[PDB]
């Protein structure tokens, strides 16, 4: 790895600088190097990893949707043949996206998840595993599509099972996991009723727990609760 | 698109 | 070149798709491949080239300014030593920026400018040559800094001389050249009076020529005139 | 920063 010669602490420092400069590809490469040092990550370092790759893959997803839209229009009735270029370039972006997803899933498998014993780390990594299989599912069309979807579901489910046993209902990681698994149900699994039920039950159980929280914890939890209610508003 | 974090 | 096997027309088509997807690094690589086919560029193709690299280098410049700011703060009195990391990462971004500038200047020299005989193409390319030497000047600190600045000045001046002889005062390329040469004077050459005089004379001479224009040409010219007046407002 | 095109 090109970051093998750089100190772990220097990689973390430069990831933070890259975030300040909105250089998310750099930030992801620095965090990849930090993970590959083989030590467990702290809470803050897990955030740096997830922010970096979320921004990289988010950009790729946005681009892929633009191109897929153009490609679909090109294949409608009455559209003038434009050649293979739209498909080729959509495929190029798609392959790069899959590569990023495979890289993140690789870090989780080698060896972040197997060393993550605390709920706060293990749930976070399993949620990420669900997220990056979900991104693969968004572009999947082949023999393995159902297996990709089930890989996302399995990771999310394991994360949910732990989060319900080991975290309070207002824990922001528990809330964010439920937010994203709900979107998985709605957008990937064709299960809108399950998406809505999960978002609503998650919201209501968090509401009932807010009274236990400090002002700062309250702010953190209500932020994610508002995203649950935003999705519910979109869907109902 | 729906919100995810 | 990695784009050597792709048709010129397919490269242009994919540059346009990349722009729609806000994938400017891709757009620049596609246009680089199109230029390297060795044929002259049309007006629209010159715009695709300039948009692609302007967006790429613009992002690098923004990042470099963030990092340089952090680096300067780190070197002030009372600041805690943080090690070489800020400088290293600023240098990394700076080297990548210089690489992009060298690539664009390379395309202009090999062989876009020498084949550009019409004012609309030649002024456009010489303006670009001034722009990319200006970006090099923004980060220059070595023995060749004054020569980099003078390279920018020389290119801008040749473009100005042609534009004044061969283009009307409202021509958007003439206006944009004058806008950017004015910024060169203000920000690079430490010549604010020359920057202000050029912007004002350019604005006034365009104003007097607007009566000759159609509605659509009027819109194009007044757009760039407003940028001249915005800069004048900033500077006075 | 000033405007350029
Ligand atoms: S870990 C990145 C820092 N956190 C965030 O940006 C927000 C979205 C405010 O909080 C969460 C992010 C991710 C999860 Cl799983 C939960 C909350
Ligand atoms: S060539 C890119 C298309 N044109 C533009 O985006 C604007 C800024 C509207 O016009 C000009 C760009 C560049 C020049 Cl030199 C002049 C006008
Ligand atoms: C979890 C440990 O620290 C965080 C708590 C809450 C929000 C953020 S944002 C962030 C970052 N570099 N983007 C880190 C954190
Ligand atoms: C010059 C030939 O065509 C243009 C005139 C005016 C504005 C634009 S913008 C643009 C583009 N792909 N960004 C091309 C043009
Ligand atoms: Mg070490
Ligand atoms: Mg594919
Ligand atoms: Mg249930
Ligand atoms: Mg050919
Ligand atoms: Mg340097
Ligand atoms: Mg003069």
């Amino acid at each position: 790895g090109a970051m093998g010669s750089m100190e772990r602490a220097s990689l973390i420092q430069k990831a933070k600088l890259a975030e300040q400069a909105e250089r998310y590809e750099d930030m992801a490469a620095f965090m990849k190097g930090a993970v590959e040092k083989g030590e467990e990550l702290s809470c803050e370092e897990r955030c740096l990893l997830s922010v970096a790759y979320k921004n990289v893959v988010g950009g790729q997803r946005a681009a892929w949707r633009v191109l897929s839209s153009i490609e679909q229009k090109s294949n409608e009735e009455g559209s003038e043949e434009k050649g293979p270029e739209v498909r080729e370039y959509r495929e190029k972006v798609e392959t790069e996206l899959q590569g990023v997803c495979d890289t993140v899933l690789g870090l989780l498998d080698s060896h972040l998840i197997k060393e993550a014993g605390d709920a706060e780390s293990r749930v976070f990594y399993l949620k990420m595993k669900g997220d990056y299989y979900r991104y693969l599912a968004e572009v999947a069309t082949g023999d393995d599509k159902k297996r990709i979807i089930d890989s996302a579901r399995s990771a999310y489910q394991e994360a949910m099972d732990i989060s319900k046993k080991e975290m309070p209902p207002t824990n922001p990681i528990r809330l964010g996991l439920a937010l994203n698994f709900s979107v998985f149900h709605y957008e990937i699994a064709n299960s809108p009723e399950e998406a809505i039920s999960l978002a609503k039950t998650t919201f209501d159980e968090a509401m009932a727990d807010l009274h236990t929280l400090s002002e700062d914890s309250y702010k953190d939890s209500t932020l994610i609760m508002q995203l649950l209610r935003d999705n519910l508003t979109l869907w109902t | 698109f729906p919100a995810t974090v």
